[PDB]
């Protein structure tokens, strides 16, 4: 989960 | 504050907090504001380095080991909700190794 943190 | 303690806050916390990819880690996951309103009913003991820090800080733990123990929840915590190629998971696990090398110089208590 989370998502792009990069 | 035993000295294994005093070397988690003053090493241990410091190194991690400095690292580009800790920033996730800093606050509780907000299950709201992130929108994963599953997050609590799957991770029961939710912990951050933030709330560690400040345990530290406030002498609330009684050994290293429950120090130790927090910060192994934190990530095991990322590892049991988040997918293997995520990029929060990459993140967490650039973060342990370096855990694991501070911690193993961590000094004896005498």
């Amino acid at each position: 989960a989370k998502g792009l943190l990069l | 504050k035993t000295n294994q303690l005093q070397y988690m806050q003053n090493v241990v916390v410091k190194t991690l907090w400095k690292h580009q990819f800790a920033w996730p880690f800093y606050q509780p996951v907000d299950a709201i504001k992130l929108n994963l309103p599953d997050y609590h009913k799957i991770i029961k003991n939710p912990m951050d380095m933030g709330t560690i820090k400040k345990r530290l800080e406030n002498n609330y733990y009684w050994s290293a080991s429950e120090c130790m123990q927090d910060f192994n929840t934190m990530f095991t915590n990322c590892y049991i909700y988040n997918k293997p190629t995520d990029d929060i998971v990459l993140m967490a696990q650039a973060l342990e190794k370096i855990f694991l090398q501070k911690v193993a110089q961590m000094p004896q208590e005498e």
